């Protein structure tokens, strides 16, 4: 009644201008749906406002109802601030915005966002090896360390112009297996088992190290980075091993866990061994060992299996002590030469290994058997420096993509012109053949020619389209359909090795591949005699004479590759741009934390809330 | 008198620490940086200086010889007649106990070829070091190696991934060395506690000279001058005596007349300067001579590497627009 509108009253005052309706509704809700009166109100309202078009106000108290909840968790903000590369300037400005035109402190403020990244960080969480590593530090709060590892900078001793920042490399296991707790825990529910259960778990580790280029605004500034990846995890559940997780996306940069950031060649041997043979120190020690880590408030334990594979091909010489120029071992897998897998194309068992590269290391700098410089290299079949880095002998299908595309074309160039028929090695034409490929690729593509070729250029020119656009500038109609023919071997094949499993993905391509590389293999001998008899490409070898071989053993290869954007650099520069423009010691340390919790599955979940 | 010499076809293997040998007239490169390529697998070269010009050409090895890794600080003397090497640092950062007898075994044309032989040893081993300081001496009859310590990693114990390449001044004893029985023993000196690194040594006789280096263990470049003496049946003992350099590299322009020239003075001060010891028998003291003509380049520069030739020359090294890692100098007395 006037005049006294019923929302500004008193809960008394309501209750009694309202019992009238009060008891009718009741009465109602006892007949209908009893005696929720609750959800009677509920849905009357709830329809009184759809009714009024008043939706966002209707979404908001069916939110409310189910538990949700205004504000956001510091992780999300988190989360947030880093997939969409907010500097903390910028962060802030919003989160003080949002708190000053709703009352409510809807984002949270930075130090909050810090605590979630001391969480998700290396050097967090409690955690103990059994037995203790050799040369490690059981101290267990360890986060950030200096990439020099305490080395001797005095002005006599040998000069160190580089910068380099890492994680202790178990510390970063630990964080990463923390960061994807939830992720083990559902594995196992998601294989009938007990959540409990202590272990022990074995984790299969990739690692992979490349060579970032150039991370600088206009002198240059090479980078390098050492990083691993999570592949695996097994349980021993009576006689099986029962797997509990697996990477769905292995060669993606959103799994890629970044462990050591330096300012160095990849061809600087002397300062690349001196930063990175710490990490390997770790990964040794952490070979013959047992981690114990507490999950569900009880403990777990890990053990480690590290296939370093991503790597690419001149590294992988570089640290498993092979000179790495075409001369004359090509092959990292086993002992042929240029010439021997020039006329035996495909049979080759796989033979080298880290092991046998030490000893063979070993037996040249002994030369025990006083041999001379021939008779010694033969020997010893190429390992002429001393390995540092464990590999497995695998291939990566990055760099073997990029590396084939790379001899195609120079293929196509000498398929414009007539090699078979000229002999003549007259260097400025060569650059004129370029010229008119270049040219042409442009015109019927979308191909901005490039130096230093990537995987993009790579994808671009390895279709048949690209053949047909080759084809305008040869005079010849018989090796038009040679080249189709190699091309369509060539492809025939290549979703073998490509592919992070054959055979699920491509079970047909798998067993028809040694034919199809026999028939790539007679074609490269007769109608391409004029470039492969004598001379043939590292990749070509490795492609037909041990695929089979890897798969055989592996599974996959695909699935053991570098990640496949190569956006080490990209990523380099958002994050560095991210903070202020410090000393560029921080500056480091800074894109170290940003990558870490880049590639953390935790946040991911979080920025992948949308379609799940 | 100095002058900028140029390199040519490899210049990119010459790097700090490497070291030169001296053989009848010809001078031969060790320690390039990087492993041996396929282009020179032995590491070892023919050091051409023509007219300010480097050429660096390869050398070969014997059928019998080992084929030592480039070892980065290693030390190295003569023998009357063979050289002597160890250890060093190898391009892995690994650190060398070895002992590498260099020997030369064929002579031709323009090119010759050499005899390598690892000696092995007991003892009383010496610790893988590098930056040390080793030589020969000639007692009552007749000879005998002299180890006075550098650096070197932590012990296989107290050593963390953490601090890695932490280094370290090994224990300041004597070590002496039985080259062709192939043992070696070492002595603690009553009157020597301070270990020393990149310093300089001078020996004849059975009589040793050290001077100053640098020390790490309190960050200090010694002035001082310590002897050592040898007899024969083995015994040693020392005294001190009364400049301040590190790293610094002595070449010889006259019978006992030693050159030594510049390193560093303190830990940001090339020494730019030069000196002249007074050489005799049983009577020796450091004097001081004029002071070269540095050019702008070396003048406004922080880093000095280099070694010697044999006959007063000196071989020099300065960074560094996008155009050159190095320039390089020689300098003649
Ligand atoms: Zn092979």
């Amino acid at each position: 009644a006037p005049r006294q509108h019923l929302l500004s009253l008193t809960r008394r005052a309501q209750k009694h201008r309202l019992r009238e309706l009060k008891i009718q509704v009741k009465e109602f809700a006892d007949k209908e749906e009893g005696g929720d009166v609750k959800a009677v109100c509920l849905t009357l309202f709830l329809l009184a406002l759809r009714a009024r078009n008043e939706h966002r106000q209707a979404d908001e108290l069916e939110a409310i109802m189910q538990g949700r909840g205004s504000g956001l968790q510091p992780a999300v903000c988190l989360a947030i601030r880093v997939n969409t590369f907010l500097s903390c300037s910028q962060y802030h400005k919003m989160y003080r915005t949002v708190k000053a035109i709703t009352g409510r402190q809807i984002f949270q403020p930075l130090h909050a966002l810090r605590n979630a990244e001391k969480v998700l960080l290396p050097g967090y969480h409690p955690f103990e090896w059994q037995p203790p590593l050799k040369n490690v530090s059981s101290r267990t709060d360890v986060g950030i360390i200096d990439g020099l590892s305490g080395l001797a900078s005095s002005v006599d001793e040998y000069p160190v112009d580089t910068i380099a920042k890492r994680f202790r490399y178990d510390s970063a296991l630990v964080s990463a297996l923390m960061d994807m707790e939830e992720d083990i825990l559902e594995g196992m529910r998601s294989q009938d088992l007990d959540d409990y259960l202590n272990g022990p778990f074995t984790v299969v580790v990739k690692e992979s190290c490349d060579g970032m280029g150039d991370v600088s605004e206009k002198v240059p500034e090479k980078a390098v980075r050492f990083s691993f990846t999570v592949m695996r995890i097994t349980i021993e559940h009576g006689s099986q091993n029962v797997k509990v997780f697996e990477e769905p996306k292995p060669n993606s940069e959103l799994c890629c866990k970044p462990l050591c950031l330096m300012l160095a060649d990849e061809s600087d041997h002397e300062t690349l061994t001196a930063i990175l043979s710490p990490l390997i120190a770790e990964r040794e020690a952490m070979k013959s060992s047992e981690l114990t880590l507490e999950m569900g408030g009880i403990p777990r334990t890990f053990k480690f299996i590290f296939r370093g594979t991503g790597y690419d091909e001149k590294l992988v010489r570089e640290v498993e002590g092979l000179e790495a120029s075409g001369s004359v071992y090509i092959c990292t897998l086993c002992d042929t030469t240029r010439l021997e897998a020039s006329q035996n194309l495909v049979f080759h068992s796989i033979t080298r290994s880290h092991a046998e590269n030490l000893q063979r290391y070993e037996v040249w700098r002994s030369n025990p058997y006083h041999e001379s410089v021939e008779e010694l290299r033969d020997r010893v079949k190429g390992v002429s420096a001393k390995p540092f880095i464990e590999t497995v002998p695998s291939i990566d299908a990055l760099h073997c993509d990029i590396g084939n595309a790379a001899e195609f074309y120079k293929i196509f160039q000498l398929e414009i012109g007539e090699v078979y028929k000229h002999p003549n090695a007259s260097k400025e034409e060569r650059k004129r053949w370029q010229a008119t490929l270049d040219k042409h690729l442009r015109k019927r593509m979308n191909l901005k020619p490039i130096m230093r070729m990537n995987g993009n250029f790579a994808r671009k020119l390895m279709t048949q389209e690209t053949v047909d656009a080759v084809c305008e500038l040869i005079p010849s109609e018989e090796r038009h359909e040679a080249l189709r023919e190699l091309m369509d071997l060539y492809l025939k094949m290549k979703p073998v090795w490509r592919s992070s499993c054959p055979a699920k993905e491509c079970p047909e391509s798998l067993c028809q591949y040694s034919f199809n590389s026999q028939r790539f293999a007679e074609l490269l001998s007769t109608k391409f005699k004029y470039r492969y008899e004598g001379k043939i490409t590292n990749y070509f070898h490795k492609t037909l004479a041990h695929v089979p071989e890897i798969i055989e053993r592996d599974g996959s290869i695909g699935a053991w590759a570098s990640e496949g954007n190569e956006s080490g650099n990209k990523l380099f520069r958002r994050f560095r741009k991210m903070n202020a423009r410090q000393s560029k010691c921080y500056e480091m340390e800074d894109v170290l934390k940003h990558h870490w919790l880049y590639t953390s599955k935790y946040l991911q979940k979080f920025m992948n809330a949308h379609n799940a | 008198s100095l002058q900028m010499v140029t390199v040519g076809h490899n210049i990119a293997l010459i790097q700090p620490g490497f070291s030169l040998m001296n053989f009848d007239g010809q001078v031969f490169f060790f320690g390039q940086k990087g492993w041996p390529k396929r282009s020179c697998p032995t590491g070892v070269f023919h050091f051409d200086i023509k007219q300010n010009h480097l050429k660096l050409k390869p050398a070969i090895f014997s059928k019998d010889s080992c084929y030592l890794p480039p070892l980065r600080y290693p030390a190295t003397c003569s023998y009357k007649h063979q050289y002597i090497i160890h250890g060093g640092k190898t391009p892995n950062n690994e650190l060398s106990d070895k002992i590498y007898i260099m020997s030369v075994a064929c002579k031709n044309n323009k090119k010759v070829t050499f005899r390598c032989t690892e000696k092995d040893l007991v003892g009383d081993v010496p610790e893988p070091r590098y930056g040390h300081s080793i030589d020969v001496v000639y007692s009552r009859g007749k000879s005998m190696g002299v180890l006075f310590g550098g650096r070197s990693y932590m012990p296989s114990t107290q050593r963390t991934t953490e601090k890695w390449n932490s280094v370290a001044d090994c224990l300041p004893h004597v070590f002496l060395i039985d080259f062709e029985f192939g043992c070696a023993t070492s002595y603690i000196l009553p009157e020597l506690q301070d270990g020393l690194s990149f310093h300089v040594s001078i020996a004849r006789n059975d009589t040793v000279y050290i001077l100053g280096g640098h020390s790490l263990a309190s960050n200090i470049r010694p002035a001082n001058l310590y002897r050592i003496r040898v007899d024969l049946p083995p015994a040693v003992n020392c005294t001190v005596l009364p400049i301040s350099v590190s790293s610094a590299i002595l070449t010889q322009t006259n019978n006992d007349e030693f050159v030594i020239v510049g390193g560093y003075q303190l830990e940001n001060q090339k020494r730019m300067v030069c000196s002249l010891v007074s050489l005799g028998d049983n009577t020796i003291e450091i004097s001081e001579m004029e002071t070269p003509d540095w050019t702008s380049d070396i003048k406004h520069s922080k880093i000095w590497f280099g070694s010697n030739m044999g006959n007063g020359t000196i071989f020099l090294g300065i960074p560094g627009a996008m155009s050159e890692a190095f320039y390089f100098y020689t300098l003649r007395c």
